[PDB]
């Protein structure tokens, strides 16, 4: 059962800025590393799987970067619709599978 | 050489031919039992130890060597336990551990030491205040086999440069002959 | 086999290919026991 | 990282027959079924008993098999022999662990490339107090298959090893070969029922054919399990070995070991004998009659007392020891000497019985040993 | 263009047992892996377990043994999972997975193309 953690619990981006999400585990997570998108009143989105490629037919914006057990995610566009709960999913085993706390984007003001 | 041993008897093999034999195998087996029960640890033997705990088989190649140990095991000591009796007679050589009571009427009692029902663990008595005959002895067993694998292990000795066309008291793996050391053109195998 | 009577060759003795030579029609009762796996011939 | 993959249904009979490699029946596990033309297959390696020594084939044209584990249930309760196939490397790991139930090991075809291959094996949860350590020059390389046969006779595990390349055969249909060189690894275990290991090395992103595209899995392995026969074999020049006749496989080959040749001489032959066995085991005494007076002992109207006790003989008569122990009436029973299922087969000239009164106290004194009141 | 379609939101009482179903159609239902990720209020997200793609089990997880159970039908292409045993914890959404595709050999947890998502609560 790995631990993993994402930082930071809230973030306050103005619209058009580039916003920063930071991930780390405490196993080697530099392959095995899940990104989705959640909503209010609805199931998550996938949004990268394995930290390296972006899933086909999402928004160009959304990247992921870093190596090891710490992967960075940057947006180049922000949008207040884009604007939602992220959260990392641990993959070191196959077993339990462990996600992050995750984190609540917020509107800078 | 040393004299500090008050019990070494072994029947299998002699003291004086350990230092010319290879054993490719030892086993040493560590155990305490009381002063007047040194005589159980021959095989093949009368009692209670001999054939219910500890049963040597009767073609044994090994010796024993036990020592007196009342400095280091009297206070007094109940550490030393043991079972009595079981369901039956089996093989030699038998390990095993549980807390399971004995029953041997016709009530099963299941971990209760009631009728006919009583606690397997028992424990030795050992005070300086025993004569001799009821001292803690500590006993350690020495086996052997010939027939293995290649030896890899033997006595102290070095080895001695190799002559040939002359009759020679070979010594190969601990085995002792008389012949003619002479080249062979038979192609062995690797084992 | 000597002396059996041979009533009990079957138990007399396992092999699934001895099982051949214990049941079978090519039983014959001699003097001497049962001769298992020959023909009685009455030629000579 | 563990998986299970134990919902399986496997063949009932799993029987095949081999002609001499004697004319015994070996398991034919296959742990590869496709559900039809489309599907998904199933892995199932399940523990098969030991029956005092195994023989495994491997017959994998792509080294499926990397070895063998051994041992009881291996729920960290005894030690467990194991073996695993490194890069270049052989690996024993004879412990006590607690692992899953399907072993697995991590393949993810690993060909020509920038050595980026991931693999993991999920064979050992956990590890305790190890005591094996030896290593050995690993074994990978129209047919190909291998075999090796294990014995474990608690001294040696006296291995085999069957790198011979059998080819134009099905699978072992006539083996006029006899090998069995491999080494030893002495260790003490209580080695029960084993299992095998198989690496799924058949996963692959970009095939042709979908639902398993691939040649073959291949994990057809051969397990039979063996019997403690007497067969004769003859030495060969050069130290190989020709052949090997048993002693029991049909009445034809005791001939040739009881006579210790090959070759028999047309006439009649004794071999050995024959002898039907008892089925029963039975002890006949005379009638019981004259049962010992025990009542004046049991239900005395009056005792004795401490300084003044009776003394009671009895002899000449049968004593049954199994209802006065039988009795579910005392609650103290000890002594030394003699056991109570020992008093079965033992006979003594006279027996004496005494009773007296005691107190409370006074019951923790009628010992050897030991003072008192 | 695979769609996934899962069981509408029931409420179950306390001590009963409730059946989720995911239904997946116009994709290869054969070679995908259903999984279970269930998200509580209080604390992040969860998974009970998944079907091997190449295999195929109820691979379970820790702390989940005897709770959840699945079951994947070929021929229906639906996959149910029953909490029995029903407590306030376990009332949440679940999701439903069946295209994992990040992983290597044999892949499991995918946390990828979840379902629409079955409310299940637990109440007297
Ligand atoms: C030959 C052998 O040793 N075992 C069995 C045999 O008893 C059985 O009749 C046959 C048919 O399934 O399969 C094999
Ligand atoms: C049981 C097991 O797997 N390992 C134990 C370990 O936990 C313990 O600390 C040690 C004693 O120091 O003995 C061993
Ligand atoms: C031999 O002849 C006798 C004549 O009664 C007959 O009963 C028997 O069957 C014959 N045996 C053969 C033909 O093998
Ligand atoms: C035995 O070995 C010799 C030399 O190594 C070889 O010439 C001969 O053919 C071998 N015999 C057999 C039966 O392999």
């Amino acid at each position: 059962e790995i631990v993993m953690t994402q930082s930071p619990a809230t973030l306050s981006v103005s619209p058009g800025e580039r916003a920063t999400l930071s991930c780390r585990a405490s196993q080697s997570v530099s392959s095995d590393l899940a990104w989705y998108q959640h909503k209010p009143g609805q199931a998550p989105r996938l949004l990268i799987y394995g930290a390296s490629t972006r899933a086909t037919g999402i928004p160009v914006r959304f990247s992921g970067s870093g190596s090891g057990t710490e992967f960075t995610l940057t947006i180049s566009s922000l949008q207040s619709e884009d604007f939602a709960v992220y959260y990392c999913q641990q993959y070191n085993n196959w077993p339990p599978f462990t996600f992050g706390g995750g984190t609540k984007v917020e509107i800078k003001r | 050489n040393s004299a500090s041993f008050s019990t070494f008897k072994c029947y299998g093999v002699s003291p004086t031919k350990l230092n010319d034999l290879c054993f490719t195998n030892v086993y040493a087996d560590s155990f305490v039992i009381r002063g007047d029960e040194v005589r159980q640890i021959a095989p093949g033997q009368t009692g209670k130890i001999a054939d219910y705990n500890y049963k040597l088989p009767d073609d044994f190649t090994g010796c024993v060597i036990a020592w007196n140990s009342n400095n280091l095991d009297s206070k007094g000591n109940y550490n030393y336990l043991y079972r009595l009796f079981r369901k039956s007679n089996l093989k030699p050589f038998e390990r095993d551990i549980s807390t399971e009571i004995y029953q041997a009427g016709s009530t099963p009692c299941n971990g209760v030491e009631g009728f006919n029902c009583y606690f397997p663990l028992q424990s030795y008595g050992f005070q300086p205040t025993n004569g001799v005959g009821y001292q803690p002895y500590r006993v350690v067993v020495l086996s052997f086999e010939l027939l293995h694998a290649p030896a890899t292990v033997c006595g102290p000795k070095k080895s001695t440069n190799l002559v040939k066309n002359k009759c020679v008291n070979f010594n190969f793996n601990g085995l002792t002959g008389t012949g003619v050391l002479t080249e062979s053109n038979k192609k062995f195998l690797p084992f | 086999y000597q002396d059996v009577n041979c009533t009990e060759v079957p138990v007399a003795i396992l092999t699934p290919t001895w099982r051949v030579y214990s049941t079978g029609s090519n039983v014959f009762q001699t003097r001497a026991g049962c001769l298992i796996g020959a023909e009685h011939v009455n030629n000579s | 990282q563990c998986v299970n993959l134990t919902t399986r249904t496997q063949l009932p009979p799993a029987y095949t027959n081999s002609f001499t490699r004697f004319f015994s029946n070996v398991t034919w596990f296959h742990a590869i079924h496709v559900s039809g033309t489309n599907g998904t297959k199933r892995f199932d390696n399940p523990v098969l008993p030991f029956n005092d020594g195994v023989y495994f084939a491997s017959t994998e044209k792509s080294n499926i098999i990397r070895g063998w584990i051994f041992g009881t249930t291996l729920d960290s309760k005894t030690q467990s022999l194991l073996i695993v196939n490194n890069a270049t490397n052989v690996v024993i790991k004879v412990c006590e662990f607690q692992f899953c139930n399907d072993p697995f090991l991590g393949v993810y075809y690993h060909k020509n490339n920038k050595s980026w291959m991931e693999s993991e094996f999920r064979v050992y949860s956990s590890a305790n107090n190890c005591t094996f350590e030896y290593v050995s020059q690993p074994f990978l390389m129209f047919k190909n298959l291998r075999e090796f046969v294990f014995k474990n006779i608690d001294g040696y595990f006296k291995i085999y090893s069957k790198h011979t390349p059998i080819n134009l055969v099905r699978d072992l249909p006539q083996g006029f070969s006899a090998l069995e060189p491999l080494v030893d690894l002495p260790i003490g275990i209580n080695i029960t029922r084993f299992q095998t290991l198989l690496a799924l090395h058949r996963s692959y992103l970009t095939p042709g054919d979908s639902s398993s595209g691939w040649t073959a899995g291949a994990a057809a392995y051969y397990v039979g399990y063996l019997q403690p026969r007497t067969f004769l074999l003859k030495y060969n020049e050069n130290g190989t070995i020709t052949d090997a006749v048993d002693c029991a496989l049909d009445p034809l080959s005791e001939t040739k070991c009881t006579l210790k040749s090959f070759t028999v001489e047309k006439g009649i032959y004794q071999t050995s004998n024959f002898r039907v066995q008892p089925t029963e085991s039975i002890v006949r005494f005379p009638n019981i009659t004259n049962l010992c007076p025990f009542g004046e002992v049991f239900n005395a109207t009056r005792f004795a007392s401490v300084y003044a006790w009776n003394r009671k003989r009895i002899s000449n008569c049968v004593a049954d020891y199994s209802v006065l122990y039988n009795s579910a009436s005392f609650s103290t029973f000890k002594c030394y000497g003699v056991s109570p299922t020992k008093l079965n087969d033992l006979c003594f000239t006279n027996v004496y019985a005494d009773s007296f009164v005691i107190r409370g106290d006074e019951v923790r004194q009628i010992a050897p040993g030991q003072t008192g009141k | 263009q695979v769609q996934l379609v899962q069981s509408g939101a029931e409420v179950k009482k306390p001590g009963s047992s409730v059946k989720v179903s995911c239904k997946a159609s116009g994709g290869t239902f054969s070679s995908y892996a259903i999984s279970w990720v269930r998200q509580a209020p209080g604390q992040g997200l969860e998974w009970m377990g998944g079907n091997i793609p190449i295999f195929g089990t109820a691979n379970y997880a820790q702390k989940f043994q005897g709770r959840v159970t699945i079951t994947a039908d070929e021929s229906t292409s639906t996959a149910y999972m029953e909490l029995s045993s029903l407590r306030s914890e376990d009332t949440a959404v679940y999701y439903c997975a069946r295209g994992v595709g990040y992983r290597g050999v044999i892949p499991l947890n995918w946390f990828d193309p979840w379902g629409q998502g079955t409310v299940v609560t637990v109440s007297s």
